[PDB]
């Protein structure tokens, strides 16, 4: 349309912020497992990729939609974002490269920027509703 | 309930828009007595019954480039309801002219801000025809034809063709024709009466139709229209059917002409 | 069932739908349309719509529906209150009375149209019609009945217009504005005949026949 | 006999009022120092009374909106 | 309600109108006709010489007819409003 | 008793039901209808409805209902203030003068109709009528009375109109519009009689006969 | 005194009651009724209602009230500037010039009506009348004055219409619409007389004498 | 270009200006004046304008502007959809066919007056004139044309009136009211020749020529 | 100065007061009254009031006001754009040209009356009259001027009415209704004389002379 | 005796004004250091004054809505 | 489905329905203003 | 076959109610002393149920707003 | 002297504007690091300016409502 | 030239649009991660654009009301 072409950018950015959010919480949750190799993604490059290409999430298949009572089930799905390794400091004898301070400052930053995106969408949508009344 | 529906809730809007146009324009549906909420709810609550089995997919564009689609539906509604008003205008002419014969309207002759004749005889026959319409299948054939338009002219990039608004323009047309064809016997008999009482002036120029003529012609008109009231019941049949045919024709003229 | 979970969300939205649907699905369209048309006759409105005609129509529809409301209460609210019925059989227990009332009032040809356009098959009996069919047929039939009543109400007042206009023209009162003369005569036409009682009584009687 | 809309509303308002009055009596007893009554019961019952009054207020708002929606239309 | 019934009630309306307005139109016609018959035979006339006779005629007409036309109209209207529930079907 | 819960919850809703129900329960139906009909006579509106007639009717209804308001005051408010009365005894204490006042004005046949169409059982006396019966019956009686006053007010201006028209076209002025000639005579007639005092005094004194 | 609550709570509601009570308690009733009746004469509207007549009336009544508003300013606004006066004596201080004006304009017998129907006690002097009895008295007397002015306004155009119709009738013009010829002569009589200045000025003069 | 802001302000406001400005910009002025004038002949309204004549003029102007709307559609609604033309060339491309339509019907000296009183300097070519000058000139020209068409329509009915009156008065019918005799003759002339189709076709042809 | 509070407060209030007071303060009163009176002649309305004559009157008043509004623009909008003028000197700088314009059209004696009923002291020059005096004086003078133009417009069509009537009587047309005969001749007279052009031009040339 | 609704309105507004005056003087007397007056009573009196003023506001709004709805109808 | 996706969808559909309804209101008002003139 | 979006709303309400009931019965079982069920599991499921309930409330609010707006187009 | 309604509104608007200008200057000086001005003074004066502006808004709204009710009168 | 109501109005609506566009570009660049732009800049300019939008909307409403009042008086 032309309603979801002007709000598209903030919608995509905010969804990408949520995706990076559960990536970072997977970093946090695996704080003390051995050999974890903390992951992260590049937000700017991935956002440009999303705007140019689309979603194109890779890997996921649900069952079919026959008559009712056929037990829906789904495969393991993952966004098409290419997970990047976080360059570690302080080797730790168990491979776990999850630094609490790095992961946690990134978590707080990502949270704040997600809230900023929510504010921007709220402003744009309130503007639309203020025009139409 | 998401846009996984809330853009499939775009299935309701166009049929609702067309049904609402017809309701706001139709003869019985668009009477100021009905509370506005009833008419709106009837539109919504007809489209809810008709909306499934209507394969519609469009887009309410921002700064709508598809408003020319909305236009389309509104136009089709204006086609169906407003045309059915011709059948009433006819009688609202006929009876009116009958008053213009007896005495009732010499105020409208030589001059004003008050007409005063619309309340007298046109509203007799127009609401008589209102009842004649309703009593069938009056209220309904318009709605069935609207559904038929949904199935013949559903939603498209070529909504309306030219050469097709002349049909409705020079249609009435049959407003004058049918108003006459109804009021002809009454007019002719009162012409006979008027010319006879005028011929009385040859025996004496004092006979002064203002004094002799009008009381005679008023009784003649009232009694005669009482005697020729039932003649409306068959005529209304005609008066509706043909106009339906015209609508039917144009509704079925449009698809094979697109 | 639901557990003071979605309940009291469905209840409050039910209260939201109360004024429009539940007063445009039961009665109060026919009465209010008849009152509006009656005000179209008798010359000028001179009856405060937002208050008096609306209030009288609302009281009259309450008096009409006291049996239907009583049956819905007795078969839904008393059982829906705390035991063996809760918002699952409550709906049909409360719908059957309203369906019977609506069916007793429908013009028999509207159901035909709305079944023929909803692509539904043949219907064996009176009960076979569902809500999705029953509602538009009921509103169409209510409109039809209301206008039949309202135009039959006009006819005598236009008779008064006819007689007064013809008498003024017979006397030669060239362009005396017969509406002004007719208005008081319409008023005594409507008060000597004991108008308001006869009208309310005829509507109430017609509304269950 | 009937539903008696006035009677039903009276019964609902009585239920709410007696609930709040009973909660206030329980708080009265606790603060006055009577044994038996417990703090946890006092707070729980006062919160329940608040919930019931809030339900009453919401139903009031919906009913007032309904009435004013009916009375605005023309005749 | 069949078209037969709507035509019946329409003609009933026209005939109650005829009954109610017949004496007045009748007396106006009789008075004008008498004054015009006498209008000649000393054919003197200005424009009417007839309006005031028509007024006194319709005055007498409203008084002498009076109650019965009002009663006829009241009977008609009461019967219509009383049969209102039954004309629906 | 109620406890600043439902109290001040029924007060605010009482105030929201005020403008329609209470103002159309007492008077201001008859007064407004009579003024509207009077204004159809005497020519055009020629008086600012939503400005002067409404305000004059409000003042008039205050004065007419003043004995009722004083009886409600003395029998309900001060006893309701702090002692032996709390919003259930107060209800009948404040209703009794109002119910008596509405009974005195109801047609003795509207109650019959509404009691018989509400399935009400036999009524022992004037005090056995329920408010449910007495509201719409009072409304219908009030409408009848207002229209009666309306015709009776129309009469003299009908006289002026007809005499002016007769004189004009008898004199030979065949088609001068008699409404335009008559309107100053309507105003003159209604000012020499001091029409406004007669009207409002007669309305007030009729409203307790 | 009041404390920037109820003060500024009575203020906003006073401004709410402004457009009706305050514009129909001072002037603008007589003036607007005379303007409307004048507009009924001279044929069609010939002056946009909601715009030119209403605005001109608002200006004119401001101009009549300017002395009373000057005295109200001197006796309320200046002392209400922080000192010795705050909305308790200020009320009747600001009423007294307005009450004096209204009494000086009211009929000496409309007060009698609205007093006797209020069961009010015997009055010692003009100062003892309450605002309660004063309002409807002033409104009714002002309606009488407006209709007297309107009758006098309708006089000369009635003269013109009759003379035009008589000339046409004498010339034998059986069926000419004399209003059409007479309308430009109505405006004639209304401009050579310089009618707008005379009428505006005579209203102002009549309003205080 | 505009940015989810002003777009859907200018659109909704343009829809607000639609019924007056845009409808009297194009047609439906000439047609409505001609229809009303035709209604003046043949006697009374007998055609419910709020119901029939206005809608007939609406359909006729839709037919009339089918070519200009088609060209607007070709020039804008194809390109402006999603690509390469954005509300600046779209505006002038969509103004061109309507502006040519109006300029083709405007009297060549209306524009002269409205330029000479807008203090516009030289206007280089026919395309150089702005809408500011084009609107009132088009309206005045269309009024002239509507009056011409109405006069031609009045010709034959005037002829029938005079010939019928002449026949009646020559055959000795001293003082019969020839209007009531002529009215059915008016109908006969208007229907036997199939008058409506002639009228709408002649208007349609003359509207662009 | 003001601080983007009361600025953008008085702006929105100025916009609200625009349609009534500003339009009936500048022009479009004379134009619209003259259009209404021309519509009185020529027979029926036969030109839609609510759309076309209003639009044409708006366009005429815009064209006439363009010099006034240009002076206001050069004296406020540039110098109010951010430098040395902010909606205090903007007001009077803009009022002065409009004040001079309105003074140039006021009757010499309307100002006198409104000054004398303000108890205003002596005035030295035209710059000494305030807007309080200047509004109603301009309005009344405008009404007088409009009615004078109304005469000049009714004259020729009155001639046509009377000459048609006289021909019809001399010929022996007993009671043919000369109005229907004269209406097409009125339209014919108004189209050959090229009446719309020359009428709007005459109003314009009159309005500033 | 007679009611004179203006008198009742004046009485209610005076009640609200005097209650707020009592609260304001007690705040004056507390922050000025006079003995006696306690902070709990000060806060409670302020809250009671706020509730009374809010009740006045709501009653105002209902009365104004009633007036403007009565005055919006045609005679 | 993503939660933020669901609310963005909510609001987009709400705005679209509001815009459609307002446009229809303008068109219906224009129709009635055209149909309420004198002829 | 068909979607019948009133059926979709019914399905959403049933989902919300079932989730809350599951959380409630898990808290039931845990406080009853039933072995197995952990405290963090109880709290997490209660949290998720709360979020779903606010989901339902927000959908309610916006549907009521949408209906109150579609009932405002003049016909 | 005389009343001159326009002058009274002009003076009221000047009072509102210069009260706000004083509040704005107070904020300027406080944020610019000058002695004297205290944060309580800034906050109190800014709140006072807001209250005065809100009062102006309400008076304007009531005047506009009264104006559009007076000139919707049918003469 | 002349005041050019059409041209002036077009320029004003362009000013509104380009302020919105500048705010949107700034927010775009901020969420994309481009250095420079501060958060308070983004929020302040977004609110400024919103206030410009609201002022334009109010002007539009007042002008539309004026036009529809002028084009409804009977002539």
């Amino acid at each position: 349309d032309r309603l979801d072409a002007a709000l598209r950018f903030q919608q995509e950015a905010l969804n990408l912020r949520a995706q990076r959010q559960e990536i970072l919480a997977a970093n946090i949750a695996n704080a003390d497992t051995p050999g974890y190799q903390a992951r992260d993604i590049d937000f700017a490059s991935e956002l440009k990729k999303v705007m140019v290409r689309g979603r194109e999430e890779t890997g996921g298949v649900a069952l079919t939609l026959t008559s009712s009572h056929h037990i829906p089930a789904q495969a393991v799905s993952s966004p098409a974002v290419d997970l990047l390794y976080r360059v570690p400091d302080q080797p730790s004898l168990d491979g776990n490269t999850v630094d609490m301070d790095r992961e946690r400052t990134q978590f707080a930053d990502n949270s704040l920027k997600y809230q900023m995106g929510l504010t921007v969408l709220g402003s744009q949508l309130k503007g639309m509703m203020n025009v139409l009344q | 309930t998401s846009e996984q529906w809330l853009y499939w809730l775009h299935l309701y809007f166009w049929p609702l828009l067309r049904v609402l146009a017809l309701i706001s324009t139709a003869p019985i549906l668009s009477e100021r007595a009905i509370p506005k909420r009833v008419k709106l709810g009837l539109g919504i609550m007809i489209t809810l019954v008709i909306a499934p089995s209507l394969p519609a997919n469009d887009t309410p564009l921002f700064s709508i480039a598809a408003l020319w689609l909305a236009m389309q539906q509104i136009l089709i509604g204006i086609a169906l309801g407003f045309t059915m008003q011709f059948a009433f205008a006819a009688v609202r002419t006929a009876g009116e002219f009958i008053g213009l014969q007896m005495g009732l309207s010499f105020a409208t002759f030589v001059d004003p801000g008050s007409h005063l004749n619309m309340p007298v005889l046109a509203r007799i026959m127009d609401m008589l025809a209102m009842l004649l319409f309703l009593t069938f299948n009056g209220h309904l054939w318009l709605i069935s034809l609207l559904v038929d338009t949904f199935h013949t002219l559903p939603i498209g990039s070529n909504p309306v063709n030219s050469n097709a608004f002349m049909a409705l323009a020079r249609a009435g047309g049959l407003i004058f024709l049918n108003g006459l064809m109804l009021a002809l016997p009454v007019i002719t008999l009162l012409l006979t009466l008027n010319l006879a009482l005028g011929l009385l002036n040859r025996m004496a120029p004092q006979l002064s139709i203002f004094v002799i003529g009008f009381p005679l012609t008023l009784t003649v008109g009232i009694m005669l229209m009482a005697a020729l009231m039932p003649l409306i019941a068959p005529f209304c049949e005609h008066l509706f059917s043909e106009i339906f045919n015209l609508l039917a024709d144009i509704v079925s003229e449009m698809p094979i002409n697109n | 069932s639901w557990s003071l979970s979605v309940q009291t969300l469905v209840f409050i939205t039910s209260l939201t739908f109360l004024p429009a649907i539940l007063l445009m699905m039961t009665s109060f369209t026919r009465i209010i349309i008849v009152f509006g048309l009656l005000r179209n006759a008798l010359g000028t409105p001179s009856a405060p719509p937002n208050q008096v005609l609306l209030g009288l129509a609302l009281f009259l529809t309450f008096f009409i529906m006291s049996p239907v409301i009583d049956k819905i209460y007795v078969d839904a609210y008393q059982p829906f209150s705390e035991q063996k019925i809760s918002m699952q059989e409550a709906l049909d227990k409360g719908a059957q009375p309203l369906r019977a009332f609506m069916l007793r009032q429908t013009r028999e040809a509207d159901l035909a149209l709305f079944a023929r356009l909803a692509n539904s098959g043949p219907l064996q009996g009176p009960e076979a019609v569902p809500m999705r069919i029953l509602l538009p047929a009921y509103v169409t039939s209510e409109l039809k009945t209301a206008f039949q009543i309202g135009f039959t109400i006009f006819i005598p007042f236009l008779i008064i217009d006819l007689v007064i206009a013809s008498v003024l023209m017979a006397l030669g009162m060239m362009m005396v504005p017969p509406a002004t003369i007719a208005l008081p005569f319409k008023l005594m036409l409507f008060v000597l005949v004991d108008g308001w009682q006869l009208l309310m009584g005829s509507l109430a009687q017609s509304f269950y026949s | 006999s009937t539903v008696s809309f006035a009677g039903q509303l009276h019964a609902a308002l009585d239920r709410i009022s007696d609930r709040q009055a009973a909660a206030r009596v329980q708080a009265e007893k606790f603060t006055l120092g009577e044994p038996g009554i417990a703090l946890n019961d006092v707070m729980a019952d006062m919160q329940k009374a608040s919930v019931s009054m809030q339900m009453g207020i919401q139903v009031r708002n919906k009913l007032v909106a309904a009435y004013q929606e009916v009375m605005s239309m023309q005749v | 309600m069949t078209p037969e019934s709507v035509m019946m009630m329409g003609t009933e309306a026209m005939k109650v109108a005829l009954a109610l307005a017949a004496p007045l139109l009748l007396v106006a016609l009789i008075t004008g006709l008498i004054i015009s018959i006498l209008q000649a035979a000393t054919q003197i006339n200005e424009m009417t010489l007839s309006f005031i006779p028509k007024i006194v005629a319709v005055f007498i007409a409203i008084i002498v007819a009076g109650p019965w036309m009002l009663n006829l109209l009241l009977d008609y209207v009461r019967t219509l409003f009383s049969n209102l529930p039954y004309i629906i079907g």
